[PDB]
């Protein structure tokens, strides 16, 4: 955990390897809540998109290129099915993805389309139909996202309304500024708990701000260098960002996607965070690679994000400081680098000789991270007893 | 297991330096060499370290652009067809050993397309 | 499912009170708002004489009296929680009394989020407009003319989005407001000028100034002085543009001042009340500068005495002050020039009963007749007590405790009650063992203290400071004849008592008290330790039989066919009472929610959480394990849940609503059979805390062929007690038709529609009520005239055969309604 990072953590966000003269769009479109719409689904994609997460793509097949070209004009949004119920095209929920970057090349007479898309509203899969062209246009119902008022907004006394605006939180994060302030906040916000049948701490267990504070505490305990700057302030965006960065298996991600309440999602994320222990090789099932304490963020989008290989394959990479039981094969290469400034060898499980990830080594001598590893999500098994 | 690629500069075999051979030596060879993908296909595949204990079993004859450039610079080839065939086998001995869709395989194919467009403009017979 | 809901006790808590000349030009009136009820009194030398009481289709939020120019008496402006606004006038024609609606309208914004400091409503001193602050960033102005009969209003954008308080100023030639807001740099006081022609704010008369970080109250001083008074945590300040005056009295530092009232018409004196029952007097001293102008010389505060915890204050006359309370009984007090032996200037005169808040209750039969009695846990802090309600009107007997009762249960064999209480103690010097005042737990016949050592190496960080408040929890044994505290048992330090039950377990012929606790520490968020204790009360001494330490918080406990069903964190566990007088775990069920609510009927278990997650389980006897039958997850806030029948469940939802779920076991697929269907929606208007089965009538006789089945009682925060019973389809249809044709002849105060009032309301969605019959509207049928009866019952067909008894005569429905009224 060196002492400092001098690397611009805003660089692995624009995906400079994909290109530079991207045709960007601004128009944001959200349809409604609880309606039925039919929208194309990209094939060859095996992932779950959490809302607010970005997705880079490289497409070669003529049908996908043609349908993306058509989709650019109509609404710029497609569907990313969960595809997690087994693997035989069983889908129940999915995420809408909107495109905000687009370019086309020629190559060796084969059209290549590079696209960056971001996650949006969730839906549920009702009916799926397959078209001869290749696009599996499906009928889905947009799942609604709801916010809830304060627990005391109904039982609060009118004479204490003027005392509901607390002074600004102190910035010196320390005791007597966190503990004392939070104690007074609990005592003043949930004073009307004496009018009900439940204590004050029970109501604090369902308070959004307290849950976000606890999640931030644990995140900073894992990532000491990480500061309370990049994390959002809205409960919904905060919950989605936390969900899109936990090194968990697929079932937990599905169950987090099913939840339609920010508070329930925050509580489930807290439980999962309390449960996570380590990661192991998927094929070997026993070889342990790295622990959660070594997870650290080189990007402002969290420790985990999705990138695209030079051939179209999308990998979700988790950055760690150290890795174990890995053997490197090949010569360090510096092309299509996802972290501008580093080089990438290919790493493979030392036992089953399966690809786990890459080891990115710095080129310039004056760079604080001199060697950090990247681990593919669909190559590791969460080792929770 | 671990046989050196075909020997450079076969002395018994006679050699002609033709303009087609020089085209192969410079425009084809160097352009193939300076490619972001042609980094594995340029040194004799080492199955011991890459740990692939069977390649030499499935692959009867091993070779690379390195040894073929060496054979092109040190007088080996009597004509060109030998060199084009050698490069074609260099492609085939990878498509056959690895499986469709993989990465090395998807890389080579690009190299093979580059090679084909390059050699279809080989010099007239001289 | 068809249900009938009626009220037995009207709400008793007071949330507003104003004084003025409403009934007559030469009469002094006191107007009191009690949730949905409005009471009008006339202040006399003897005391208060009731005059008129009315009901409104909503919860009153703003109530003000104003006299527009050209009027001989005050008018009343009312705004409800659903943003219904009206202007009312009092008319007395001979001996009949009626209230006329002179203007009404719904002032609501289709898009907008409700503000954090609540609803604020103010009136110009010269009666030119009404200022409302419903949503953040907007200020609503209603011009006060004789043509604005629909109360049309316009919005003015506010650049400050954290307004705390706002008032209109006296003596300004144009309507001027003064308000306090918070920005990242602190708290400031500004002033604006409201233009009724151009509909925008102008530059105020004074200049923006900085105030205390805890400033919350603004008082507009009348004309002789002018300006405003800002009251904070430790200082009182006076602003008049250029003049400035600040005092920091040490008397007001202990508790926060929350209410105020003006005594003198010229603003010489004011009454201030804090959150602990203290009453203060603020005096303004005047000086003359030989120019005819009067300026303020100094300020001074004085402690008058102690009263109930006040919500509102109103000086009536001759030193008589009305104290309106939500956590206790209201009072009439007298201020004397001299003081008693303790230096207190206040003397109590009258007391008005208040049952709210009701946090727990139970139904017992003390006289061993066929008529039950209701014993509730009411009040909080020093106003907590036990109330015994009989259906003899209702006769209420009060047993003060000077504590906060939380739970109550009855043991018939011992002829006593078990009550969980809580008192607040302050940390003084060495240890926090100082009590604020004598309580029932301290003043008890016998006493005992927990001596357990199960958790001795517990966290206990000892992070305690001087003056810190700590809660002490007790179990009290109370006689059922004299209601005296026979025993008080104190739990361990930092231990929180959550559940209480009385039952017999296994083959043991003894009755026990069983309590489930939770060890709570300030630094941890979720408890990781708990305890279940078994008490036996005999020979006048409480004894501990057994105790079991668990790894969570025991939120609920229910006796399950001779076994104990407990909810530990997110796990439901079943215990057995062995012959060794111990507890042995039988089976566990692991859920994904915290089982706050636990109800049982037969072999079925209803599990619920605070987020309206209803789960239904069944016990398998031959296998000895649980299974899940159905579930219904819908995010909302739930206060209580109850089991009506084998397939119907009743719960209380957010925004004072009621809902009923149903289980359909005739479904074909296992997916339709595994879901609960909503079959009832209703906007009650009250916050329900507890449900219980029972009745207050002579149900022992039970007559024959009752039109209603079942009986469930609930208690609310405002001290209201209601009843819910089930109906048949025919009666439900007839009563629905009766409601529809009754809401066409009854004149509602404020001209609010009944359907809008009873519509299931939440800030996400609004849906019409279904499956519920409003018993109050049905019972109002007897209070109308005979011609109105004939108009209502016109062309209604009912009854068995005979051509549906031709057209139903008014006498038939009169008899039906009288039969319905006998259930409470
Ligand atoms: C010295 C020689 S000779 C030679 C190879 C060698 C290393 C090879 C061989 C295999 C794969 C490669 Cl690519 C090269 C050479 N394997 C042998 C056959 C063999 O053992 N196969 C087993 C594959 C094990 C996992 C391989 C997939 C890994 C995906 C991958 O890493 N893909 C790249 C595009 C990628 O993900 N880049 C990221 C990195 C992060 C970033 O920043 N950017 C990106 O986009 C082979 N076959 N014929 C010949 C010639 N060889
Ligand atoms: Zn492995």
């Amino acid at each position: 955990k060196p002492n400092i990072i001098n690397f611009d953590t805003s660089l692995p966000t624009s995906h400079t390897y994909l290109g530079a003269d991207m045709e960007e769009f601004h128009g944001r479109t959200l349809h409604d809540d609880d309606s039925c719409q039919v929208i194309p689904v990209l094939p060859q994609v095996m992932m779950i998109l959490i809302p607010g997460q970005t997705l880079p793509l490289q497409l070669f097949h003529p049908q996908e290129v043609s349908m993306v070209r058509n989709l650019i004009q109509k609404d710029r949004t497609f569907a990313v099915l969960a595809y997690s119920n087994v693997q035989e095209r069983e889908a129940q929920f999915g995420t809408t993805a909107e495109i905000y970057a687009y370019r086309e090349e020629q190559d060796f007479g084969i059209e290549i389309v590079k696209v960056k898309a971001i996650g949006r509203q969730r839906f549920k899969v009702l009916e799926l139909r397959t078209q001869s062209d290749g696009i599996q246009q499906a009928k889905v119902q947009i799942l609604p996202e709801c916010v809830l008022p304060s627990t005391m907004s109904a039982v609060q006394l009118e004479s204490l309304n003027k005392c509901q605006i607390f002074p600004s939180k102190p910035v010196s994060r320390e005791d007597q500024c966190s503990y004392k302030w939070w104690q007074k906040y609990q005592k003043r916000k949930f004073h009307c708990a004496n009018l009900t049948s439940w204590p004050r701490w029970l109501y604090s267990l369902y308070d959004a701000e307290t849950l976000m504070d606890r999640i931030k505490k644990q995140l900073r305990e894992w990532d000491e260098n990480l500061k309370d700057d990049s994390l959002p302030s809205n409960p919904i965006d905060f919950s989605y960002r936390v969900a899109a960065c936990l090194p968990i298996d697929d079932v937990l991600r599905i169950q987090l996607l099913k939840i339609g309440s920010a508070i329930q999602r925050l509580r489930c994320e807290l439980d999962i965070m309390n449960k996570c222990t380590s990661l192991c090789c998927k094929q070997c099932q026993e070889t342990e690679i790295t622990t959660k304490n070594e997870i650290f963020s080189l990007s402002l989008c969290g420790p985990m994000a999705a990138y695209v290989n030079p051939h179209g394959y999308v990998h979700e990479t988790l950055t760690v400081y150290k890795a174990c039981n890995l053997n490197l094969i090949g010569r360090p290469s510096t092309e299509h680098s996802w972290f501008p400034g580093y080089a990438w060898t290919v790493a493979q499980c030392k036992i089953c000789a399966s690809h786990i990830g890459w080891k990115f080594t710095a080129t310039k001598k004056d760079m604080s991270p001199q060697k950090f590893w990247g681990l593919t999500r669909s190559a590791l098994l969460p080792t929770i007893p | 297991m671990n046989p050196p690629p075909p020997e450079t500069s076969n002395p018994n075999k006679p050699k002609r330096q033709t303009n087609q051979l020089q085209y192969l030596l410079r425009v084809v060879l160097k352009t193939l060499w300076k490619h972001q993908f042609a980094w594995p296909f340029q040194q004799p595949v080492d199955a011991v370290k890459l740990n692939l204990p069977d390649y030499y079993k499935i692959i009867k004859t091993p070779m690379d652009m390195g040894t073929i450039k060496k054979r092109l610079e040190n007088n080996y080839y009597w004509n060109a067809q030998e060199c084009i065939q050698d490069f074609n086998t260099m492609f085939t001995n990878c498509y056959i050993y690895n499986k469709p869709g993989d990465d090395i395989v998807l890389m080579a194919e690009a190299l093979e397309k580059l090679f084909l467009q390059k050699i279809n403009e080989l010099p007239t017979e001289e | 499912s068809y249900n009938y809901v009626v009220t037995a006790q009207k709400p008793t808590a007071v949330n507003g009170c104003v004084t003025g000349h409403f009934t007559s030009a030469e009469d002094l009136n006191l107007l009191i708002a009690k949730n949905t009820r409005l009471e009008i009194y006339v202040v006399t030398a003897e005391g208060l004489r009731p005059v008129k009481e009315v009901g409104m289709y909503g919860k009153i939020a703003v109530m003000e009296l104003f006299r527009p120019k050209g009027e001989s008496k005050d008018l009343l402006f009312i705004l409800t929680a659903k943003y219904n606004a009206c202007i009312l006038e009092y008319k007395q024609s001979g001996e009949s009394i009626d209230i006329i609606t002179r203007a009404h309208g719904n002032v609501q914004d289709r898009i907008g989020r409700p503000s954090e400091t609540g609803i604020i409503g103010i009136i110009d001193p010269e009666c030119r407009m009404i200022g409302l602050r419903l949503y953040d960033g907007l200020f609503k102005v209603i011009p006060l003319d004789r043509d604005n009969k629909e109360l049309k209003a316009f919005n003015i954008r506010l650049e400050e989005l954290h307004v705390i308080d706002v008032k209109f100023l006296y003596g300004c030639q144009a309507p001027t407001i003064c308000f306090v807001y918070q920005d990242p740099q602190g708290r400031h006081v500004k002033t604006y000028e409201v233009s009724l022609r151009e509909k925008e704010f102008n530059k105020g008369p004074w200049k923006q100034e900085n105030v205390e970080a805890e400033a919350s109250m603004v008082i507009a001083v009348p004309e002789p002085f002018g300006g405003a008074i800002i009251i904070g945590q430790e200082s009182i300040t006076y602003h008049n543009g250029d003049k400035y005056l600040a005092i920091a009295p040490p008397i007001i530092k202990q508790s926060t001042i929350v209410c105020h009232n003006r005594v003198d018409p010229n603003g010489s004196r004011y009454l201030l009340g804090d959150m602990e029952g203290r009453l203060f007097m603020l005096l303004l001293e005047k000086e003359e500068q030989m120019d005819g102008t009067v300026t303020l010389k100094d300020l001074r505060v004085e402690l008058l005495g102690e009263t109930s915890i006040a919500e509102c204050l109103t000086y009536l006359d001759n030193g008589v002050v009305f104290v309106g309370s939500r956590l206790g009984d209201s009072q009439l007090v007298k201020l004397n020039v001299d003081s008693n032996e303790q230096g207190s200037y206040v003397v109590a005169m009258e007391t008005f009963t208040n049952l709210g808040p009701i946090v727990d209750m139970c139904v017992v039969d003390l006289e061993r007749q066929g008529q039950g009695q209701l014993v509730t846990c009411s009040g909080a802090f020093k106003e907590g007590s036990l109330r015994i309600i009989r259906n003899g009107k209702l006769h209420i007997r009060t047993v003060p405790l000077y504590e906060s009762p939380r739970k109550i249960c009855y043991q018939e064999v011992s002829q006593c009650f078990g009550v969980l209480s809580s008192r607040i103690e302050v940390q003084d010097t060495s240890g926090g063992t100082t009590a604020l005042r004598p309580s029932a737990s301290t003043q008890a016949l016998s006493s005992s203290v927990s001596s357990s050592k199960l958790f001795s190496s517990s966290t206990a960080p000892h992070e305690t400071s001087f003056g810190e408040e700590v809660e002490v929890h007790n179990l009290l044994i109370i006689d059922q004849h004299t209601f005296e505290v026979l025993h008080a048992h104190q739990f361990l330090q930092n231990e929180y008592a959550l559940s209480l039950v009385s039952c017999k377990l296994g083959k043991d012929p003894n009755t026990y008290f069983i309590v489930g606790t939770a060890m709570v520490y300030p630094e941890e968020a979720e408890p990781k330790q708990g305890r279940i204790v078994v008490f036996q009360y005999s020979d006048g001494k409480l004894q501990t039989v057994a105790e079991k330490e668990v790894k969570g918080a025991v939120y609920s406990m229910v006796e399950f066919n001779g076994k104990l069903l407990a909810s530990i964190n997110s796990t439901v566990r079943l215990y057995e009472w062995t012959t060794e007088k111990e507890l042995r775990t039988e089976c566990n069920h692991y859920n994904n929610i915290m089982a706050l609510y636990l109800k049982t009927k037969g072999d079925f278990i209803l599990v619920g959480d605070l987020m309206r997650s209803v789960l239904l389980l069944a016990y398998k006897p031959m296998e000895g394990n649980f299974e899940e039958i159905a579930r219904d997850f819908n995010p909302n806030w739930m206060s209580a849940v109850e089991i009506l029948d084998d397939d119907n469940f009743l719960g209380a939802e957010n925004a004072f609503n009621l809902f009923v779920c149903q289980k359909d076991s005739a479904a074909t697929t296992d997916e339709e059979r595994q879901h609960l269907q909503e079959v009832g929606l209703f906007h009650l208007g009250e916050f329900v805390n507890v449900f219980c089965h029972g009745s207050l009538v002579m149900q022992n006789l039970g007559e024959t062929s009752t039109p209603t089945q079942g009986s469930v009682l609930f208690g609310t925060v405002n001290g209201m007690i209601g009843l819910v019973t089930s109906l048949s389809e025919s009666w439900y249809n007839l009563l629905l038709d009766m409601q529809n044709r009754l809401n066409k002849v009854i004149k509602s105060v404020g001209k609010i529609e009944h359907s809008f009032w009873r519509s299931f309301h939440t800030e996400r969605k609004t849906e019409p009520a279904t499956g519920f019959i409003d018993g109050d509207l049905i019972e109002s049928f007897l209070d109308i005239s005979r011609p109105k009866m004939q108009e209502v019952v016109a062309n209604l067909q009912y009854d068995d055969g005979s051509g549906m008894k031709r057209e139903a005569t008014a006498d038939d429905l009169i008899k039906v309604v009288e039969e319905l009224t006998r259930i409470h």
